[PDB]
């Protein structure tokens, strides 16, 4: 069964740096898109960086030039760098898998929690 | 007394030497350079501060008997901003407050570096000169231009083009619209390597609020288009019409890089 | 005050004689080798030199040194100063050799109580280059119409500069000429300026290609603002519509990236010059399925 859990998130004071995983089984990157989300308590979702089976990434704007996403093909495992992180940072953080020409084949992974605080 | 045997010398015969006159020569002595001798003939002695004066730049020398002469350059003396306002004048002459291309008698001639672009002596007047409505666009464009690979990477022409790029970096991070900054831009895109690559990206990222609206919509895109994105396995920049639109010197590297990955089928 | 002036001929060189003095007083009694310069010189005393047997008096016309060389020959050569000699005024121009009895002190000592000796200093020519002084020689040796007395700063394929200032109003005037294109195969600035502004008008021309072709990759910007004037002056014109697109408002359609888009920019048909520099090299990195 399709994993995708989300890990590496904690406690970091602002400035600091984080960095998330996703172990991917039963879906591989050379057909599917992967990207990076976050739910903060309250509000919804949303993207934050994603790469493609090709890799091309791209970002929220909020987020450009502090995180930055990669992938490790070998290891079919998903990152997502957080450099300079701003209390606005906080939320949970989970991995989306979406097939590439499929549509009905997207699946959703277990979210880690980054918190950051004076 | 007696009777001396007395012989007539041999016709005197010129040489070209001898025939030369510095009043036909202005076009062979501004080009001349370090070092060089140009020979200029016979010089009466009420003459040599009228050359001198004519030719500031040059050591008026006696090379041999009867006045025979030649000029040495020791100096260039021609202004940034008559010099460096151009890559095809060499020289001109002053008279009288004016200043002209063209030889004309009781004129002084000076003369410009022949490598002043190359050796990052413009690059003062240029950073002004650029900046503003005194700018012209064919000028310091190629001014921009040619400040990459300089003296073919001598030290001295290294570092001139080094801290040229962070005066220039420190104004296009205030507003890289203005016309030198775009410039700057499109020619570091051009040089293509780590070092212009994170340039541009600096910049581009310290650009204001408005500006990234006007014209970074293709690098910053809204939710609304982010989220649209994922349902495509082609790269946003392919289809976006916001990156179609978009003003490429105004595109971050990463974007820039992924418009070129957009199959495109031939014919 | 003298008496039985007599010429001795030479034993081997018919220049070389002996002028024997008589005297009053003490014995001045003396036989002074002199020459006089005959030859006429297309060739060199010592390397790099020409010294002919002749002292310039003070006062001489210098074209005297000058008569006894070819006037081919001469052209290369400069007259520079010259070793102390003494001459005969009555004969002047005649070089005395200091031989044995014949000594510098003698010579000082004649002059003063006589005025048949006069010094000055033994023709000395040494070897440059064609003497050039006017403006059309410059423009015969750079234009390369007439090449023959022309020295090497002013013939020498561009390679030094002297020639730039004469080659841009040249090149404006007949930008085609096979000399103006190995100019500005120089890459010097003021040649690729000057077709800069050529090209901005004439971009169609086949030189124009050349000229591209040339300032690739290195020198890139002087065919860029040329291609901006060009699409510029001619909105409309076909070979334009990859740099200056004419349906939209600012041309850039096709720029950078983007020029990969349509097969027509691609063309390699068609003239890398209508494509500015950032264009074509993406150009050669279009990924066709």
């Amino acid at each position: 069964e399709v994993q995708l859990q989300a890990s590496g998130g904690g406690l970091v004071q602002p400035g600091g740096s984080l960095r998330l995983s996703c172990a991917a089984s039963g879906i591989v990157f050379s057909n599917n898109r992967m990207s990076w989300y976050r739910q903060a308590p309250g509000k919804q979702r949303e993207v934050v960086a994603t790469i493609t089976s090709g890799g091309a990434t791209d970002y929220q704007d909020s987020v450009e030039g502090r995180f930055t996403i990669s992938r490790d093909m070998a290891k079919n495992t998903v990152y997502l760098q957080m450099n300079s992180l701003k209390p606005e940072d906080t939320a949970v953080y989970f991995c989306n898998a979406r097939r590439d020409n499929f549509a009905t084949a997207i699946y959703w992974g277990q979210g880690t929690q980054v918190t950051v605080s004076s | 007394s007696v009777e001396l045997p007395k012989r007539d010398p041999p016709p005197g015969v010129p040489t070209d030497e001898m025939l030369l006159n510095v009043d036909k020569m202005h076009d062979v002595i501004a080009p001349a350079k370090l070092l060089e001798y140009v020979y200029i003939g016979p010089l009466a002695k009420d003459k040599e501060d009228k050359v001198k004066k004519r030719y500031p730049e040059f050591r008026l020398v006696n090379t041999g008997p009867g006045g025979l002469s030649a000029l040495l350059r020791q100096s260039y003396a021609g202004t940034a901003p008559n010099c460096c306002r151009t890559f095809q004048r060499t020289h001109y002459w002053k008279k009288d407050g004016k200043i002209s291309d063209k030889y004309e008698e009781g004129a002084v001639l000076e003369s410009c570096w022949p490598d002043v672009h190359d050796t990052g002596k413009c690059d003062v007047d240029l950073f002004d000169w650029c900046q503003g409505d005194t700018f012209d666009r064919n000028i310091c464009h190629q001014w921009i231009g040619s400040a990459f690979n300089r003296s073919n990477r001598a030290v001295e022409g290294q570092q001139s083009l080094i801290n040229l790029y962070n005066k220039m970096q420190t104004l296009c991070s205030k507003d890289a619209s203005v016309p030198i900054c775009e410039s700057f831009l499109h020619h570091l895109r051009a040089h293509n390597t780590e070092d212009s690559k994170e340039m541009i990206d600096y910049i581009l990222r310290q650009q204001s609020a408005d500006f990234k609206q006007k014209y970074m919509r293709c690098s910053y895109p809204t939710r609304d288009k982010l989220e649209e994105s994922l349902k495509y396995a082609e790269p946003r920049e392919c289809w976006d019409p916001e990156c179609s639109n978009a003003n490429v010197n105004f595109l971050l590297t990463r974007n820039y890089n992924n418009l070129g990955l957009c199959n495109i089928v031939r014919g | 005050t003298l008496n039985r002036i007599k010429i001795a001929p030479g034993i081997a060189d018919i220049r070389d004689k002996y002028m024997e003095l008589g005297f009053n007083y003490p014995e001045y009694n003396r036989a002074v080798k002199f020459a006089e310069e005959s030859y006429t010189y297309y060739y060199e005393t010592s390397p790099g030199e020409i010294k002919p047997k002749f002292c310039l008096i003070d006062g001489m016309s210098i074209d005297h040194c000058s008569s006894f060389i070819v006037p081919e020959f001469a052209k290369q050569y400069v007259l520079i100063h010259g070793e102390p000699c003494s001459s005969f005024k009555f004969r002047p121009g005649s070089l005395i050799y200091y031989q044995n009895e014949v000594t510098p002190e003698y010579i000082k000592d004649l002059k003063h109580a006589t005025d048949y000796i006069a010094s000055g200093q033994r023709c000395h020519f040494i070897k440059k280059d064609y003497l050039l002084g006017d403006s059309d020689s410059v423009a015969k040796c750079c234009s390369k119409t007439n090449t023959k007395h022309c020295p090497k700063i002013f013939n020498n394929n561009y390679k030094t500069e002297h020639c730039d200032d004469f080659m841009t109003g040249f090149c404006r005037n007949d930008p085609g000429n096979p000399n103006c294109l190995e100019w500005l195969r120089a890459k010097r600035k003021p040649a690729m300026s000057t077709y800069s502004d050529i090209c901005s008008k004439h971009m169609d021309a086949r030189y124009c290609s050349e000229f591209i072709r040339i300032i690739r990759p290195d020198y890139f910007t002087f065919g860029d603002t040329a291609l901006y004037v060009f699409c510029n002056d001619h909105k409309g014109n076909r070979n334009c519509w990859c740099a200056n697109y004419p349906k939209s408002n600012s041309g850039d359609k096709y720029l950078g990236p983007r020029v990969c888009w349509l097969h027509e920019c691609t063309d390699e048909s068609r003239d890398r010059k209508w494509l500015y520099y950032n264009q074509d090299v993406q150009r050669t990195r279009c990924k066709y399925v």
